[PDB]
């Protein structure tokens, strides 16, 4: 097996999600089905899916195009809020593990109020007082530190409580903050927003209290260039600092498009992967709505291929992933007729790479991933899922497992693909078609016979029999192994009343009779073998039938005319033997008949055959 | 391995400066196939040899013989191309009209016509036959009586030793000259030319060709039981064994 522990667990989860859609059940939450395995690994992966769920848990317009949802200002706004809510909660967990040694340890004693937690967080991260703080303290801590880390944790209420106990010190900041907490989308009114920004810009552009600076332009979304590096030293603190500063419809203003493009264009992977920590960059792209970038990026880490494919599937089963129309493009690209700030993922190629790894010895699991390509076609029109099953069968040669083995008793035990579509007639011909083009007739027959395509089964069975008609049928020979399959196809084609056009069909049952004629001839059962050839009315034995038999030879399958030479000789040698054992006249007359027939028929080795036939007739007299 | 050999010919034919080596090797290759009677094999090679090879090449003992051998081989092939046509025809004789005993007066007339049309076709199927018999015969005498030293027999005697080829040329004579004789006998007998059948015993025994040395003792007797058969039909006609009027 080519699948690692983690990859295998995901496969099982994707089998469920397929079993549900294959039986018409409720469309379960894919993101939940993937996070179910994440908990079996380190929290590096669990915290990823947590971000994936929260970033995709946005009210969408079902049955709407992918590009439309992702271009709409409506959806683009909720992404920023879902990310901020993740950066705030994520930071809140950092504040817990900073005070208590373990999340469990914090829980048993009880998670304290965000206010008392933050206070018990300031104790550690600033034990001694910084001399540059302003506006005094509140219950033993600087008022601005409390406000910042409370807003950072996302509890505006806890921050407003701090403000209520410092009404005299904070001046007019109270009426401004109380408006920020009330107004939605973390934005103030243009009039009041103007009043505070100008005040900050007036004489507080450079204040000795960094926490004061941070809060002001987090509330006013100002000084976008100043990264407030004094307080936002971590990467998440930067993302959170900026997403609280982005704006929507000219100076000192930043928008999501600029920010998202500004980040990866100027400070690409190189900047965010110098510490050899891959998820850091992924979180930067995913929490900025650049899902295709983050997916391709994370898909290149050979250790995190599994995770990047699935986060792509989630975005794909939620009409959020922007697929690349052309299949000839690179993995990541920007369509020419699209804005430059969005990118597109060649989803078809993405799955095709992941599959090649475990498609060789783990076919069942491969199909589960090929199903997601059911909705796509190629330039030639083939259904992508169907084509992927053809290529996977041509390579793996797993016919019984994937296509269903058709035993020699008339049964068709369904295969693994039967689960996904009930119309399995084309691919069985596709797979049968190539194997036919590769001279693998004995297989192409079994495959065509699996799809009950007798036109092709009998055609190929005619080719495999004609060479072996006069041969000696011996144990385990190529004659027995082909005759016995032909008879197993004759019964199942009569018991089920199946037949190809009379040309293909007539020749097929005719060869089977001839194969019996030589099997009796090679055994010495001369009398019995003579009777068979007489029924077939293939070789004339009375002079009257020569005219009609000669005309019939003209339109009989060349697979029959080929073996005419051996038939005449065996029949002659049959009469020849019976002569040495009135009757003499009758054999003599029949001997003549064979000669005149052979004389009027142009066929294989007519030279040596016509001569031998005449000699055997002379010895009779 | 058939293709390996028939394919090495196009490589030697491509370069006109090696036409003498292309022919020589073409001969060898066709000598192996002839011993197996692979005539479509031998001929598929025979066409690859440009039809104007002989003209251009113009002489070492190895080139005089290979030119002769090539034509010998063509004389042999053409003696099988025309026989298989002739033989194919011998086996396509117009069939007698079918009889409908107790006929209606309708079936009586359809049959008076089918019987009169057949008595036109059988005349032409002797017509086409005679012309395919006159032609296949000529070819069989071009091989059997090959001009200037017999078939597959070098005229040039100053080449360097090639036991493989030389013994391949003796063999080809012992496989194919008994076999061409027996065919010609079958052609002469099939067309009722019995007097001439018996005159195969002059051709063979002849000291001019010494064809009888290419025969095994068994093959001889067989040819002698073939001629005694033509003789019979000559008695049935009222003539002596050899076809001459009984005075």
């Amino acid at each position: 097996s080519s699948l690692d522990n983690i990859e295998m667990a995901y496969a099982r989860q994707i089998y469920i999600y397929n079993e549900k859609i294959v039986n018409g059940h409720l469309q379960p939450n894919l993101v939940d089905l993937c996070a179910s395995v994440a908990e079996l690994d380190d929290k590096s992966i669990s915290d990823m899916w947590t971000m994936v769920k929260q970033m995709t848990d946005v009210l969408l317009t079902p049955a709407t195009d992918a590009l439309k949802n992702r271009s709409s200002v409506e959806v683009r706004m909720e992404f920023v809020r879902q990310a901020l809510a993740y950066l705030e909660q994520s930071y809140k967990n950092y504040t817990l593990v900073t005070v208590f040694g373990n999340l469990h340890q914090a829980q048993l004693g009880g998670v304290p109020g965000t206010y008392q937690l933050v206070r018990s967080f300031l104790n550690i991260k600033l034990p001694a007082p910084l001399p540059g703080l302003q506006d005094g303290e509140v219950e033993g801590h600087p008022v601005w530190a409390l406000i910042y880390y409370c807003m950072r944790c996302g509890d505006l209420l806890a921050a407003s409580q701090v403000v209520n106990r410092a009404q005299h010190q904070l001046g007019e900041f109270k009426t401004w903050f109380q408006e920020y907490m009330n107004s939605k989308d973390r934005r103030l009114s243009p009039a009041t927003e103007n009043k505070l920004r100008l005040h900050y810009r007036r004489a507080l552009r450079n204040n000795t209290d960094p926490y004061k600076r941070a809060v002001y332009c987090i509330i006013g979304r100002c000084d976008v260039t100043d990264n407030q590096s004094e307080v936002a030293d971590k990467t998440e603190d930067y993302l959170w600092l900026k997403l609280n500063q982005v704006c929507f419809d000219p100076q000192d203003r930043l928008t999501l498009s600029q920010f998202q493009k500004q980040l990866l264009e100027d400070y690409g992977e190189s900047h965010f992967t110098v510490n050899q920590q891959p998820f850091l960059y992924f979180q930067v792209l995913f929490l900025t709505a650049q899902f295709e970038a983050a997916v391709a990026f994370l898909f290149r880490m050979e250790r995190l291929r599994c995770h990047a494919v699935h986060v792509a599937l989630v975005l794909f089963e939620l009409k959020l992933l922007l697929k690349s129309s052309g299949q000839s493009a690179q993995l990541l690209s920007h369509e020419p007729g699209d804005p430059p700030c969005l990118r597109r993922l060649n989803f078809v190629r993405l799955l095709m790479l992941y599959t090649r790894k475990f498609e060789s010895t783990d076919p069942r699991e491969a199909l589960q991933y090929f199903y997601f390509l059911r909705d796509e076609k190629d330039s030639q029109g083939e259904n992508m899922f169907l084509r992927c099953v053809s290529e996977l069968v041509i390579e793996s040669r797993e016919f019984d497992m994937i296509l269903g083995k058709l035993e020699n008793d008339g049964s068709r035990k369904p295969g693994v693909i039967d689960k996904f579509t009930s119309d399995t007639k084309p691919i069985i011909n596709k797979v049968a078609s190539v194997a036919e083009n590769k001279g693998l007739f004995e297989e192409a027959a079994k495959l065509y016979d699996l799809a009950k395509n007798a036109d092709k089964v009998l055609e190929l069975m005619n080719k495999l029999l004609s060479p072996v008609v006069p041969q000696i049928s011996a144990p385990q020979s190529n004659k027995e192994r082909l005759k016995n399959m032909a008879l197993s196809i004759a019964e199942r084609y009569r018991a089920q009343g199946i037949s190809a056009n009379k040309f293909v069909d007539s020749t097929f049952y005719l060869l089977l009779d001839l194969i019996t004629f030589f099997d009796e001839y090679h055994s010495g059962h001369i009398d019995r073998a003579f009777d068979i050839i007489e029924r077939l009315k293939l070789v004339p034995l009375n002079q009257e039938s020569v005219e009609e038999r000669v005309a019939a030879f003209r339109n009989f399958s060349d697979e029959i005319r080929h073996n005419l030479s051996e038939v005449l000789l065996a029949t002659m040698n049959i009469l020849f033997t019976q002569f040495k054992r009135d009757r003499d006249s009758q054999l003599r007359s029949q001997a003549r008949t064979l000669i005149t027939f052979a004389g009027m028929i142009p066929y294989r080795t007519s030279g040596d055959t016509n001569a031998r036939l005449v000699q055997m007739e002379v010895l009779m007299n | 391995e058939d293709r390996l050999k028939i394919d090495v010919i196009d490589w030697l034919v491509f370069d006109p400066a090696q036409r003498a080596e292309a022919l020589k090797q073409g001969n060898a290759i066709m000598r192996k196939f002839l011993a197996s009677k692979k005539h479509e094999a031998a001929k598929e090679v025979f066409v690859k040899i440009p039809q104007d090879s002989i003209a251009e090449i113009y002489l070492p003992a190895e080139d005089d013989n290979a030119i002769r051998e090539h034509l010998c081989i063509r004389a042999y092939l053409e003696a099988h191309e025309t026989f298989n046509e002739w033989f194919k025809h011998m086996n396509s004789v117009p069939q007698k009209p079918a009889l409908i005993p107790q006929p209606t007066f309708t079936e009586k007339v359809a049959h008076e016509h089918k019987e009169k049309k057949y008595e036109m076709d059988f005349g032409i199927w002797k017509g086409h036959l005679d012309a395919l018999t006159a032609d296949v015969k000529e070819k069989m005498y071009n091989v059997l009586l090959f001009v200037d030293g017999g078939w597959m027999v070098d005229v040039r005697e100053d080449a360097k030793e090639d036991h493989e080829r030389t013994h391949q040329m003796v063999l080809l004579r012992k496989l194919c000259l008994p076999m061409l004789c027996f065919l010609l006998h079958t052609i002469l007998h099939s067309t009722g030319q019995y007097q001439e059948c018996l005159q195969l015993a002059d051709m063979v025994s002849s000291e001019r060709h010494k064809l009888y040395l290419v025969f095994s003792k068994e093959e001889l007797r067989k040819l002698l039981q073939k001629l005694r058969e033509s003789s019979l039909m000559l008695l049935d006609q009222g003539l002596d064994p050899l076809g001459y009027e009984i005075q």
